[PDB]
Formats: C-alpha cells, sequence, structure tokens
DNA sequence: TTTTTTTTTTTTGAGCGACTGCACTACAACGTTGTAGTGCAGTCGCTCTTTTTT
C-alpha cells in the first residue's frame, strides 16, 4: 500500500473566499478530503434513543446552551425560553429539568456578566482584500467599533483562536484598530491585540500559502494536540522556545494525552480524516505535525494574551 | 492437610481437594472417573459400579469441559488396552491394572464406558442446573420450552429507567435536587448497582423500613438540621471558650458565616464552619455548651438520601426483570440457579433432590472456588450427608480471583469448615524447582500470609522428570525469579508504568537478539531449545497497561498480539469501510458514497489515482458498470460471492498480504464478511443486512462470534494475557512490569467472618471500609499467587517505591497497602531503603534482582529468507453435465364465473374443489358453504357455485357423450405423478421440427428456448379415467381472464392452446400414459386402448352449449413411436 | 389530483488531593518588630480493571 499523501497539481485562483479559508483553517484534513478530491466520508445518523433523555449531554446541550447564550446577550426572558424548550420535549421530566435550567442560566449569566461587559451595537461590514494578486471577498458579522467580540459556549480550544486569529486578520487588513476578543467557558478568553497592516497582510499571505500548500499536499496541522505541544514549548516571558528534555518530555506527553484521549473523553486521533492517513501514530510524522504546528500555529500564541 | 493419593482416596461422603496451581488437576479427575467406573479402592471403594450416565463431572468453563471429556475418553482407551494387554506405560496405569484381580470384566465394563462416552454426564454448573429443571420439572415448575437471552442489560437498563419513572417524577423540587447531587440520572444509579443487581441479592446492614419514604426521611433530615439551626439561634452572641495559639481570632467570622447559613431549610449540604464548632476538634486545637454537642452529633452520621433509594432500587428492579421475563418466557443464566435454589428450598423440591440421588449418586465438582453461594446451598442440600452418594470439591483456593463475577471465597471458607478431610497434591508438575522453591520462598514469610485463616499454604514439592529445566544465558545461568528493582526514592503512576514497559521492552529485544544466535536457551537435562517470540508473555491486569506495553514494544519493531482482547470487530474502522462500501453497491447512482467508499483504505488508492478518476469520465463509467456488476452479483448470487469478486478483481487482498500490518486488517474484513453473510441469508430484503450492519456498527455490545480473532498463528508473536485469562495456561517466560500496582476500593460491600454472608454497608463506616479492603488485599495476593506460578522457566518482576498518596516525599511509601510488598516487607511499613533491604535480604540461587536501566541500542534483526514456488492447479473440464429433475413449469347478473377472480390462488383453490368431491355422489350446498368457509372466499358465491358445479358435471366431455357421473370409484384416478427419464441430450430444434410433422396447432407458435435436459422429469396429471374398456385422460384449466361472452368457440380455444403452450405438455401426458398402459398391461396397442385427451375450461362450459368448454383431442399414433423412440435411446 | 427543491459542522470531566502565594494574628526579641502557625485562594497531577455460563 503506497502512501495517500501525494503533490497534486494545484492553481491557486484570483478570488478566493473568505469562508472556503474559514473551512479550511477550521479542519485542513477535511478541507483536503472534501474539497480537492471532494471525498466526504459520510456516517451514517445515530439510531433514535429507547427512553427520554434524563440528562443534558452532547449536542442537545450544546445547542440548549448556545439558545440560552442567545437569548441572555439581549437581557430576554429566560422562563419563556424554558417553557419553550419544556413544550419540545428535549428538556427532562418535572423537577430535574427545572435543575439542569437553573444550573445552565447560572452558567450562561456568569458568562453574560462578561459577555455585555464590553458589548457595543455594531453592523456587520463588508471585506474586500487584494493579497499577492489573490482576492479575498466576504462579510464580518457584528463589527462594533472597539474591535471584534464573539462568544460561544464552548472550552479553550485551539480551532476558535484559529478562527479568531483569521478573522482578526482579515478584520485589521482594512482599518479596524482594535482588540479581538473571544469568550469561552470556564473563564478561557483568547485575545488579540490590535497589528499594523503590513504585519497582518504578512500574515494573511501566510495563511494564503498555507491554504495553497494544503490543497496539493496534505497539510498535517493538528490544532489541538500541535497547539498543545506548542504551549508545553513556548515561553512568553522570553518570547522563545525551549530546548531542554524536561520540556521535551512534557511536550511529547501533552502530545499524546491531547491526540488519544481518555475513557471518557473523544481524543483528536479517533477521527475518520486522520485514520485514512496513518494507522499508527510514527514519530517521523509526529515529528513533522510539530515543524507544521510549529510553522502555522505559532501567532496563536504569540499574540495571546 | 493430608496428602492425596489417586488410587486411596476414600469416596465415601464429602471430601475436599486441595489442588495448588500446576498440579495434575486434570489428571486426577480422569483417575477418579475410572476409579469410580471400575469400582476400585478396596475397603475404601464405592460400594458398587457406576455407570457413565450416573457420573457427575461439574466444570464451569465449556472448553475446559471438552477438555476434560477428551482427556477421559482418552484415559478409558488406553485403560481398556492396558487391561486387555494386562501391560502398561505409566506407573499409576500399573497400581490400576495391579489393583483389580478380574480382567475380562473391568475391559467389558471399559468398552461399555466407551460406547456410551457420548451419553456422559459431563456437563457445566448452568447446563446440568437447566437439565434438571426441564427433567423434573413438576417439582420445580419450570417451562418445558424457554428461550435464553445473552444479554440481560437491556430489560435491566429498561427496569432501572421504570424504577427512576415511578420513583424519581412525582417528588417536588427540595427532593430531587438531593436525587440530582446523588446521581445525574438512572445510568449512575444503574452502574452505582450493577454488581448487586446480578447474582445472589446481598444483606443490607440496618435496611430502612418497609413504610419509610423519601418524603419521610427528607423532613427526618430537615428536622434535624432545622434543630441545630434552633439551637445555634438560641445561643448566638457568645464565646466563653479559651483562645490558643492554633485558634485564630476570625472564627466569630465563621460564626457570620453561620448568620448566613440559617436562612431557609431547602438546601441539604450544611456550612464546612461547623467543623470549627466540634468538641473533639476544639479541645484538641473547654467546650461547656451542648451545641457543640449537637453539631458533632450532626456530623457524626452522613446526612444522604441515597441508602433509601439504593434499597428500593434492589428491592423493585430485581422484581421488575422477573416479572418481565415471566411475561414474555424467557429465562437468564442466574435464572436457572435461582429457579433450582426455589424448588430445593420448597416442602417437596427435597424429595426431587431424592430423585437427583436417583439420578446421579455421586458428584465431582471441579473449580470450586468459582462457586455462588447458591450453587453451594443446592450442593448442601442435595449431598450433604444421605449415605451412598459422594461429594469431591476439587478447587483451590488461591486461585479464587473471579470475586467481580459472582464467585466468593467465604463460601470456600463456610465448605472448608462444613466439611472434615482435607487432601492436597504434594507434586508440582508445571514449573522448574528454583521456580517452586521461589514461591515457597516468598509466599513462607510469615504465618498466614493470605491473611485467611482458613486458608493455609504449604511447601508444594516440584517434580522429578522437570528438576533439570534452566533457563541459561548467554554469560550464566539465569535464576528463576528475577526482581527488577526501579530505582528511586518516590515515583508515579504512568512515569514507573512507563519506566518498566520500556525495560520489559529491552529484555525481550535482548532475549530475542540472543535467542536467535544459540546464546540464551531452555536447557530440559542435555535437550536445548532457542526462545522465540510466543516464548515470552507480559502479565498485565488492565486494558490501558496493555496498551501502553504493546506500543513500547511496537516501538522497537516487535510485533505483540493481545489474547485478552475482547473489542468487537464492529466498532474498529473497517466495519464503516465495510458499511461505505455495501451502501455504494446499493446506490451507485449517487457518485458522491462511491467516491467516499473508493478512498478507503481497504481499496488502497492514492490521492492522485481518486483525482485522475474524478477527471477522466470514462474511467468512472468503468466504475459506475462495475460496480453495477457488483450489486447484480449482490441480488442474484449473495454477499460472499459480490465480496469475493471485489476482492478478486481489485486484487486487495494481495495489497494487504503485502502491506506490513494488514494481516490484522483483513482477518477483521473476512470476519466481518463472514458475519455479514451469515445475518444476511436471515434477510430476504438487500437494503435489512446494511441496516443490520450500521446497527451493529451502533451497538457495541460483545457477542461470542463478534469478538476479535487471532490474526497468525504460524508466525510467533509475544501475548500478551490478563491475569484472570492466564488461568491454567502455561508460559515459559513471564514478565510482570505492573504486579506493584494496587488500587483501593471505596464501597462498602463485605462478608462476615462468622456467618460468612454478604453483607453491603451503604453508610460509610470505617469498620465495614477495611473489612472491605482486607478481602480486596486478599483478592490481590490471590491475583499474585496466580500471576506468579504460572511460569515454568523464568518470572520477572518489577518492584518500585509506588505511593498511591499524593504526597511527594512523606517518608513512607504504600507497597505493604499492595500484594507483593505484603510478602517483601513482611507486612510492615517501610520506605524505599527498608524495601531495598527487604529484597536484598531474601537473596538465593533462585531469586534475584537488578536495577531498571533505561536505554535502547537496535530494535530487532528480521533475518529474511526467499519463498518457495508455488501454483494452483486449473479444472480442465466441466465438473457435471446439465442434469436436472424439473416439470413443464421448468421447460415453459352480479355473481357469475366469468366474474369470479382470476388468479393462481383461485385456480387451485377450484382444483382442489374439483379434486376433492365426489363424482358419482350429488352436490350438496352445505359442503360448498364448508369448502368456501375453510377457503376464505365468499358466502354469497355459493348457491351460484354448486349450481355451476353441477352445470359443469351434467355436461358430457366425449365423443359418445359420456359424463362424468358414470366414472365410478375404481376406474378414477386423481393426480397421477410420474417421473419420465431421458438419456439423450434435448435440442428444442430436432424436437420441435417433431411435434410440427404430426401436430397440426404447430402452424403458427413460434418454438421456445431451453437447454438440454438430460434426467427425469416430473409431472401431475390430473384425471386417468376408463369406459367401456377405453382409457381418457383430462386436465383442468381455469385461469380465462380474457373472456366474459360467449366466444370461447374451438378457435379461441386453440388459440389459447397455441398461445400457453400446452401442446407439448399435452404430448408428454399422452407419452407418459402411452409407457404406463405398456409397463402395465400386457399386449398393448396404442390405438385399441388410448382414446383421447380432454381439456376442461371451467369458465367456458355453459348449458346450452355443450362444445364450449371442453376441447377434446386425440394424437395421430405416430408422433409417439417417435417421442419414446428419441427419450429412449 | 397535479407536484418543488436542498448539501454546512458544532460538543464533550470533575472530585480528591497537593504546591505555592498572600493575608492574619500570637508571641518572644530588641512600644515596636521579626518569626511562626493557620486560613483562603489561584494553580496543577490524576485517573476511572478483569468475564461467561444453552
Amino acid at each position: 500500500h503506497s502512501e495517500f499523501v501525494q503533490p497534486l497539481p494545484f492553481t491557486l485562483p484570483e478570488t478566493v473566499p473568505l469562508e472556503t479559508l474559514q473551512r479550511f483553517w477550521a479542519h485542513p484534513v477535511r478541507a483536503f478530503f472534501q474539497m480537492r478530491l471532494q471525498v466526504n466520508f459520510r456516517t451514517e445518523d445515530s439510531e433514535i434513543p429507547d427512553t427520554e433523555p434524563f440528562i443534558l449531554e452532547g449536542l442537545s446541550r450544546y445547542q440548549i446552551n448556545q439558545q440560552l447564550l442567545n437569548a441572555l446577550v439581549e437581557q430576554d426572558d429566560a422562563e419563556r425560553l424554558f417553557r419553550r424548550f419544556r413544550a419540545a420535549g428535549d428538556l427532562p421530566y418535572g423537577a430535574f429539568g427545572e435543575i439542569f435550567w437553573e444550573t445552565q442560566c447560572q452558567e450562561m449569566q456568569q458568562l453574560a456578566d462578561r459577555v455585555i461587559a464590553c458589548r457595543q451595537p455594531g453592523q456587520s461590514m463588508e471585506i474586500d482584500l487584494a493579497c499577492n494578486g489573490v482576492q479575498i471577498t466576504g462579510w464580518l458579522p457584528q463589527v462594533q467599533p472597539d474591535g471584534l467580540l464573539r462568544w460561544r459556549p464552548s472550552l479553550l480550544s485551539v480551532a476558535q483562536g484559529m478562527q479568531l486569529w483569521l478573522e482578526h486578520l482579515v478584520y485589521c487588513a482594512s482599518g479596524g484598530n482594535g482588540e479581538s476578543r473571544l469568550f469561552l467557558r470556564k473563564d478561557g478568553e483568547w485575545r488579540f491585540p490590535p497589528l499594523a497592516a503590513e504585519q497582518a497582510l504578512h500574515y494573511l499571505s501566510q495563511l494564503i500559502e498555507g491554504y495553497r500548500e494544503g490543497m496539493s499536499a496534505p497539510l498535517l496541522v493538528l490544532p489541538e494536540s500541535g497547539g498543545a505541544w506548542l504551549k508545553t514549548c513556548y515561553d512568553a516571558q522570553n518570547d522563545a522556545m525551549l530546548d531542554d528534555d524536561s520540556t521535551l518530555q512534557k511536550a511529547r506527553t501533552k502530545f499524546l494525552q491531547a491526540y488519544e484521549g481518555n475513557m471518557m473523553v473523544r481524543g483528536e486521533g479517533d477521527d475518520i480524516w486522520y485514520q485514512r492517513l496513518w494507522r499508527q501514530l510514527t514519530p517521523e510524522t509526529m515529528e513533522a505535525i510539530v515543524e507544521q504546528s510549529q510553522r502555522f500555529l505559532l501567532p496563536l500564541f504569540r499574540f495571546n494574551q | 492437610a493430608e496428602t492425596l493419593d489417586p488410587l486411596r482416596l476414600p469416596l465415601q461422603g464429602e471430601r475436599l481437594i486441595e489442588a495448588s496451581a500446576g498440579t495434575g488437576k486434570t489428571f486426577t479427575i480422569a483417575a477418579l472417573y475410572l476409579r469410580l467406573l471400575l469400582g476400585l479402592g478396596g475397603s475404601a471403594a464405592f460400594p458398587r459400579p457406576l455407570t457413565v450416565e450416573e457420573l457427575l463431572v461439574v466444570t464451569f468453563t465449556e472448553a475446559a469441559t471438552a477438555e476434560l471429556r477428551g482427556r477421559i475418553r482418552s484415559n478409558i482407551h488406553e485403560l481398556r488396552i492396558a487391561c486387555l494387554r494386562e501391560t502398561t506405560d505409566n506407573p499409576l496405569y500399573e497400581r490400576l491394572l495391579e489393583e483389580i484381580d478380574d480382567k475380562a470384566q473391568a475391559a467389558q465394563w471399559l468398552l461399555l464406558a466407551e460406547r456410551q462416552m457420548d451419553e456422559a454426564a459431563v456437563f457445566t454448573i448452568h447446563g446440568f442446573c437447566q437439565r434438571m429443571l426441564n427433567l423434573n420439572a413438576f417439582e420445580s415448575g419450570m417451562l418445558f420450552e424457554q428461550q435464553l437471552i445473552e444479554d440481560e442489560s437491556l430489560l435491566r437498563y429498561q427496569a432501572c429507567a421504570d424504577f427512576w419513572r415511578r420513583h424519581c417524577y412525582p417528588l417536588p423540587r427540595e427532593i430531587a435536587q438531593v436525587v440530582f447531587e446523588t446521581w445525574k440520572g438512572p445510568q449512575a444509579l444503574l452502574r452505582d448497582i450493577n454488581r448487586y443487581l446480578q447474582g445472589e441479592a446481598p444483606v443490607i446492614k440496618a435496611p430502612p423500613p418497609d413504610d419509610e419514604t423519601l418524603a419521610s426521611r427528607h423532613a427526618q433530615i430537615v428536622a434535624r438540621i432545622d434543630t441545630v439551626k434552633q439551637q445555634w439561634r438560641d445561643a448566638v452572641g457568645e464565646l466563653d471558650a479559651l483562645i490558643e495559639s492554633s485558634g485564630i481570632d476570625r472564627r466569630k467570622f465563621n460564626r457570620s458565616n453561620q448568620a448566613k447559613w440559617i436562612d431557609k431549610i431547602s438546601a441539604w449540604a450544611e456550612e464546612e464552619t461547623n467543623s470549627y464548632q466540634l468538641p473533639e476538634s476544639l479541645e484538641k486545637f473547654t467546650p461547656r455548651h451542648p451545641l457543640f454537642e449537637a453539631i458533632d452529633q450532626l456530623l457524626a452520621e452522613p446526612l444522604s438520601i441515597r441508602d433509601l433509594v439504593i434499597t428500593r432500587a434492589l428491592a423493585e428492579i430485581r422484581e421488575t426483570v422477573a416479572r418481565e421475563k415471566r411475561r414474555r418466557g424467557e429465562l437468564g443464566f442466574d435464572d436457572m440457579l435461582s429457579r433450582l435454589d426455589s424448588a430445593l428450598r420448597s416442602e417437596s423440591g427435597e424429595v426431587l433432590a431424592a430423585a437427583i440421588r436417583t439420578r446421579f449418586p455421586v458428584a465431582m465438582i471441579d473449580e470450586f472456588q468459582d462457586t455462588d453461594p447458591q450453587q453451594y446451598r443446592i450442593f448442601r442440600r442435595i449431598w450433604h450427608h444421605q449415605p451412598e452418594t459422594a461429594l469431591l470439591l476439587i478447587g483451590d483456593p488461591k486461585q479464587a480471583i473471579y470475586a467481580f463475577r459472582g464467585a466468593d471465597i467465604f463460601t470456600y471458607m463456610k465448605a472448608r469448615s462444613e466439611v472434615h478431610a482435607h487432601y492436597t497434591l504434594d507434586t508440582n508438575w508445571r514449573s522448574a524447582p528454583g521456580m517452586v522453591n521461589s514461591v515457597n520462598k516468598l509466599f513462607s514469610q510469615t504465618d498466614d500470609a493470605f491473611m485467611f485463616r482458613e486458608i493455609p499454604f504449604i511447601p508444594v514439592k516440584s517434580a522429578g522428570k522437570n528438576q533439570a529445566l534452566r533457563f541459561v544465558f548467554k554469560g550464566e545461568t539465569q535464576p528463576a525469579m528475577k526482581m527488577w528493582l526501579m530505582e528511586g526514592e518516590s515515583c508515579g503512576v504512568g512515569d514507573y508504568q512507563s519506566t518498566m514497559a520500556q525495560v520489559c521492552a529491552a529484555q525481550i529485544r535482548d532475549w530475542l537478539q540472543a535467542g536467535q544466535r544459540g546464546e540464551a536457551l531452555l536447557m530440559n537435562g542435555d535437550d536445548a531449545r532457542p526462545v522465540r517470540a510466543s516464548d515470552i508473555s507480559v502479565l498485565v491486569r488492565s486494558r490501558q497497561e496493555a496498551a501502553q506495553v504493546r506500543d513500547a514494544l511496537t516501538l522497537l519493531e516487535i510485533p505483540s498480539v493481545y489474547l485478552s482482547n475482547r473489542d468487537s470487530v464492529f466498532e474498529t474502522l473497517e466495519a464503516q469501510e465495510m458499511l461505505w462500501l455495501l451502501q455504494a453497491v446499493m446506490t451507485p447512482e449517487r457518485e458522491n458514497t462511491l467516491r467516499s467508499a473508493l478512498a478507503t483504505s481497504m481499496m488502497g488508492l492514492n490521492a492522485l489515482d481518486i483525482e485522475t478518476l474524478n477527471n477522466d469520465e470514462h474511467a468512472w463509467d468503468v466504475v459506475v458498470e462495475e460496480f453495477d456488476g457488483y450489486r447484480q452479483i449482490w441480488r442474484k448470487r449473495g454477499v460472499m460471492p459480490m465480496l469475493r469478486a471485489l476482492m478478486s478483481a481489485r486484487n486487495i487482498a494481495e495489497n494487504l498480504l503485502a502491506t506490513a500490518g494488514g494481516e490484522r486488517r483483513l482477518t477483521d474484513i473476512l470476519h466481518i464478511s463472514e458475519l455479514l453473510q451469515e445475518a444476511g441469508t436471515q434477510l430476504e430484503s438487500e437494503h435489512a443486512l446494511v441496516r443490520w450492519l450500521s446497527q451493529h456498527i451502533l451497538e457495541p455490545d460483545s457477542n461470542a462470534s463478534s469478538q476479535q480473532m487471532r490474526l497468525e498463528s504460524d508466525k510467533h508473536l509475544v501475548q500478551i494475557v490478563t491475569i484472570h485469562k492466564s488461568k491454567g495456561l502455561e508460559y515459559p517466560l513471564v514478565w510482570l512490569p505492573f504486579i506493584t500496582n494496587f488500587r483501593v476500593q471505596e464501597q462498602a460491600f463485605y462478608h462476615d467472618r462468622h456467618s460468612f454472608e454478604a453483607v453491603l454497608d451503604l453508610n460509610a463506616a470505617p469498620e465495614s471500609v477495611d473489612l472491605a479492603e482486607a478481602e480486596r488485599l486478599a483478592e490481590d495476593l490471590r491475583l499474585l499467587y496466580v500471576a506468579l506460578t504460572r511460569s515454568v522457566w523464568h518470572c520477572s518482576l518489577g518492584v518500585a517505591p509506588l505511593v498511591r498518596r499524593r504526597g511527594d516525599k512523606k517518608g513512607d511509601t504504600d507497597v505493604h497497602q499492595s500484594a507483593l510488598g505484603r510478602l517483601l516487607q513482611k507486612g510492615e511499613p517501610q520506605d524505599a531503603a527498608g524495601l531495598r533491604t527487604c529484597i536484598e535480604a531474601l537473596c538465593d540461587d533462585d531469586i534475584a534482582w537488578q536495577t531498571a536501566q533505561t536505554g535502547d541500542n537496535q530494535p530487532w534483526q528480521v533475518n529474511d529468507v526467499s519463498t518457495a514456488e508455488l501454483n494452483a492447479k486449473t479444472l480442465q473440464r466441466l465438473p457435471g453435465d446439465n442434469w436436472r429433475v424439473t416439470s413443464y413449469s421448468g421447460l415453459q347478473p352480479t355473481l357469475t364465473p366469468h366474474q369470479f377472480p382470476r388468479g393462481a390462488s383461485p385456480g387451485t383453490f377450484l382444483h382442489s374443489l374439483f379434486e376433492d368431491l365426489d363424482f358419482t355422489q350429488p352436490v350438496d350446498p352445505n359442503w360448498v358453504r364448508e369448502k368456501l368457509e375453510l377457503g376464505g372466499f365468499e358466502s354469497q358465491w355459493e348457491p351460484v357455485l354448486t349450481e355451476w358445479i353441477t352445470a359443469v358435471l351434467q355436461a358430457p366431455l366425449n365423443e359418445t357423450g359420456v359424463s362424468l357421473s358414470q366414472l365410478s370409484a375404481r376406474n378414477k384416478q386423481v393426480e397421477m405423478e410420474f417421473y419420465l427419464p431421458i438419456s439423450e441430450p434435448l435440442i428444442a430444434s430436432q424436437l420441435d421440427t417433431l411435434i410440427r410433422q404430426f401436430d397440426p396447432l404447430s402452424a403458427g407458435c413460434p418454438p421456445l428456448e431451453f437447454m438440454q435436459v438430460r434426467g427425469m422429469l416430473k409431472g401431475f396429471i390430473d384425471l386417468v379415467f376408463r369406459h367401456e374398456g377405453r382409457y381418457y385422460l383430462l386436465a383442468y384449466k381455469s385461469n380465462w381472464l380474457g373472456e366474459d361472452s360467449s366466444a370461447y368457440t374451438q378457435q379461441a380455444m386453440a388459440a389459447a392452446m397455441q398461445a400457453h403452450r400446452y401442446d407439448l405438455q399435452y404430448q408428454l401426458y399422452t407419452l407418459a400414459l402411452h409407457r404406463y398402459l405398456r409397463h402395465r398391461i400386457a399386449d398393448y396397442d396404442y390405438e385399441h386402448h388410448f382414446g383421447g385427451v380432454i381439456y376442461l375450461f371451467l369458465r367456458g362450459v355453459d348449458k346450452e352449449h355443450p362444445q364450449q368448454g371442453i376441447y377434446t383431442t386425440r394424437p395421430n399414433a405416430g408422433l409417439i413411436a417417435l417421442m419414446d423412440e428419441m427419450f429412449a435411446g
């Protein structure tokens, strides 16, 4: 069996939309599969459960938290949304659904005390950029004069930081002096300071080069495990990467923890897009993923505050 | 205890055989079986010899019963040969032959035993219980036929959901908050009580009363908190305790927190500051008021609603499961034990036990350590002190490691306290004497090393034939036990596991590097054997450390297999690839599923191949065409033909075998293919197998067939096996890297030291926790003994100062809390230097130690060799000629009969009506009504049906005018079935011209196409009847859909005969009748006896038209002889 | 009684126990100040077995 990675011919078009770059940097291997060779692995949906949901976990809990966060960001009545979700059967029956709604309302109110603390009314604006003869056309929603304000009921992850960094690069390149902030759960916060237009265009050209490299060859940039390895090896005090053996062992430990998860959290290695390339994580491909994450995910932790 | 002799064991009453690990237990069972068959022993013998259908052998594992039955059969054959020859090569067989005086009767009894070994009573526990429930079903009250279910988790989860619906739903908020604080849902409660719902229900110490509900307990705890709140509100505003150096002056602020505590009684968890108001803690840091005493009384017991809900769940869920299985009529594995225990618990069922004494007046029960208390209660109900019956409990208390499954060592201790005689096996035939001396040195450091008074350890003796077993290295003779002490003061768990896995992988690659050069050897006397990869085995306890060992061994290019892998094949990527392939085969029109299935790892295509397949439209056309051909093979031939054609055309099997690591993938693909072919035969639909595959992907449940198998047996691999799966096996070299890792049990479920019953303490009492931790430590010591006594030549141990406590350097380590440190440190808490001195104290020639060195030089050396030349045979000719036994079908006003429904089923119903009705007797209308009631047609058609039947029967069908009523019962013959032979290849072109030469109806009718039929031809003639010395044939046709008027003349009937091709059927009927009249009647002439063939169209018979409906045709009497000459040869 | 479209994923660990930093008072050394003991809060390792009976 020959290797699936092969050098393919690819010509970068003139007009590349921002949605294509967002879908690329959300998952690079999936964007190499489902867009270049148009192979999207379609998994069958889960079966209907035999009983009513007694607890909230997974996609249903995330949708309930997202609707509760969108309702509390406008200071709307949470009890009306409680009656709306109880009328559909997505909540548990009786007092347990009320307990779940009370603790989720407490968590979303604790988050909204930080979200609407620095929220200004902003409208969606247009983005038309020309970088290295490549046209980027798109739209940015809810652009406030303070900068970029995004809120999602998720954990501290590197993919949302990459999305916020891409939005900050596409926002600061055409005016827009100000910070970019994203507020996650459990006091998670991604902040990026405003930068000049030249550094923003340089980083945007680097991301465009990474996009045109990801279409020819499968760009092995793991967001979660590569970001964990990088933040284990990065030092924000001296702005230099450490080279001692203890940090090289702790980064390998964090990489093995983030790639293959525990028996309760699905790790990054348990994915249909990564098992097609390799069946066992070889140290050569591990060092290749480490080098690609050091090349690409470095301004994520360099401008983090 | 006493030593056990197989020829001196008294087979009277109850005997307890303690067979140690490695001893010949399977040989001793066969020796006692031969002793019970022949009736040997003299004074200690049985009073009468027993047959094969009276000897009961009880062993839990089914493969163990099969192996024991085969070994007993081989011993029966060997003893029969040795008794017929009066000589043998075995000393025990020599003493067996010397004990008998007669030789012919013993040989005849052994021959009868060899003949009746098929009807032997060697069953399992649940099999014997099911046989006793099905046999004597009257005293027990069991159904004759029932359906066993393999998985009981679904009904248990359904009953737990029913309990959570009927208990937790109508609770108010103040109780449901505490219920949510105890468990999130019913799944956590089921995970808590799953070890108690199965098997015997334990006794709960201090249970709640039956009238106390959740609301009463909640109100009691609310009043208990409110009394303390009232006593705090009355005694507030004063402080009389002396100020100490430990006591800070901010305690009143904590009292201010209590001023924020007494607001409402809706909460359940009190403040931590009440721990500052304890008289036992304030005196150690002066308490005068009894408010501190009331606070200490409140904090003495945990305020929890958990115990009442657990008691109600154990009372409700098991009853709901039993009610559901009694309604559905199903049975379970433990249900047979419960039914037999309830049968023997009754009054008349004791007499049923006497029937069991009528059935088998003996019992030999193997593996008595894995015995439920219900099983021992049954065996005490049957075979306690009754005469003429013998009980032989063969087991080992040092191997009871199945306490999680339902076994209990306290039942074995009760059995040892009940019986009087004890027998042990002194000789050990498995391991080297160095390992035997190491085991007898390690486990006999202190008295009662297994910490129970009823489990004694004895020094075992090694074998005389295996006293020269030596595992030699390149340098010198390697000792038996080598405790690899990990260097360091204190370490974690994962770092210790990683370092010991690296040390074990280095030892494996060193033994395999020196083993292929003839340096490291296994020597028996002068014989030598090189150490292969299958000799070294790593003994782990869990799956995480097994995966760690597998990764640390495949890092050094050493392949390793996992014998204890119970993962399903439907949970891997290959099941998803097979699902994508079946979805692409079933729906090949949509290119998205086909493109997603072609790029899988099973096909083995690169990205450039997928790009060129998406660019070239003709290649995708060829792919869609061959996938449509695969779908046609899948619809016409089945699952396995389509998969074999896919693996042969794409040649993916050769590519997977050439790929390093693809053989396991190919075996998993073949197993998934076999399971899909097994499930696809029971389903007629094609999408149903795809839905079943998607369901089994979504269902991770493990069956006996749906588990992963061994990938290869020819190539030697390092076998990883758990401690429970290594019971009864044998390994040359054993490595135990994680034998120092222990776990602390949190739940309080123990056994009483006097009554020997299971006591579950739902409260957090420290005495129950200590009494459960003692049984946990005994189970860990038994696991240590089981893991140590499997090595033959060499065992290696990993010792390290492991600290379960989170403190880094506290001056003490927790190795005394493990099983190995209780024997090394003699049950005393010590340090790392103390553990090192305890290791270095017991140093002999067999027991040594070395430090753990981390280092790697080279992975391995493959040393490959070229494969031998081979080819495949090709079939030269056809396997068989076209031989087939076929029939004619294989070679091809408001109520009126015109308004009758036209179909195959009404045609067969009218044929059955004309077959069952007697022609001489007049038609009765009530008989027609009964036949229409039996058939299921309308009742209004009956008075028209009977007059239509009489109008058909009154109409004659002959050239002279002979009706059907003139035919007697002897003259008629209905539904004559004939077989016609043909030895020539039936060519249609040579037959149709011969038909058209004589038959006038073949003017049109272009000839049908059929293959050469050589063999037999089946036929069913409707009616044959004789009249005035002339035979006649009659057939019935009743479809007639296209005619409603009187247009059924002779021309329309001839057109129907030419269209439906009934001419060949009538010609074969004339040939069959000619051959039958030639064979039956001697001197037969075709023109003299045969009269003609009549076809009867039922819907064409009219009262005014006698010719319409009937069709009379007679052959030319020249085609029949030529057809007979053609069919003959 | 006829008949229309449509290709975008997301999320998921928390209790038990230790390390370290800041504040707070008790008490002895040189009215005031340094050292010691304890309490609260932010930050971080770690870890959750084994199996088969018709």
